[PDB]
């Protein structure tokens, strides 16, 4: 019966909503991941020219 | 001579069968200055590969017109008799002059333009002309001479 199709329209809107919802929370945690890997690498890096430098330096002396 | 100490500590003669060496000549600097100059080569291990000779303010004029000629003898000795790359930085050529202008006076001449000796450039040219390949061509010595404007 017509009506229980509305019914049947709604709960299907409220997932495509709640399918969108949850296919940003992903977009959110790859963004993020993709950042700390980044913000880590760089990092990692300049340890290594901070170190390059203080032994060489060391050497020297 | 921010850019002068930057070259001393940096320059080299990347893949060269030959070794490189400075040869950092400052005339009359401060005694802050030169306190400076000595603590840069000594903490960046610069001075491995340097002859540092330093030459204050109020050491005698005759001993700052000298100063040249010992950095070009020793650049000349380590490029010739070693086979090295030397790189000679001489700062600053202006204050050379201005003690060389200082004896022309002492020393009876007629004064050329803007009170300076009459033999500036032939003087000039006696540590200009040192420079280039040294025979052998395993070494070379260049210059990299500072020379501030008096008055801009």
């Amino acid at each position: 019966k017509l009506e229980a199709i509305l019914s049947q329209e709604v709960e299907a809107e409220i997932q495509a909503l709640l399918q969108e919802a949850e296919a940003k929370a992903e977009a959110v945690k790859r963004e993020a991941e993709e950042k700390a890997k980044a913000l880590l690498q760089a990092r990692e890096r300049a340890l290594e020219a901070q170190y390059r430098a203080a032994l060489r330096r060391a050497e020297s002396a | 001579n921010e850019i002068a100490a930057q070259i001393a500590r940096q320059a080299t003669v990347r893949p060269k069968e030959e070794p490189f060496a400075v040869v950092f000549a400052a005339m009359g600097i401060t005694q802050r200055e030169l306190s400076y100059f000595i603590q840069e080569f000594e903490r960046t291990g610069a001075l491995s590969r340097s002859v540092l000779f330093l030459n204050k303010a109020d050491d005698p004029t005759i001993e700052r017109i000298l100063t040249p000629r010992m950095a070009l003898t020793v650049a000349e000795y380590l490029a010739f008799e070693h086979d090295y790359h030397v790189l000679v930085i001489l700062t600053d050529m202006t204050n050379y002059c201005e003690a060389l202008r200082e004896i022309g006076a002492a020393r009876e001449e007629i004064p050329g333009r803007r009170g300076y000796p009459g033999y500036m450039y032939t003087d000039l040219a006696t540590i200009y002309e040192r420079a280039g390949v040294v025979e052998g061509k395993k070494g070379s010595v260049t210059q990299i001479p500072i020379l501030s404007m008096p008055d801009d």
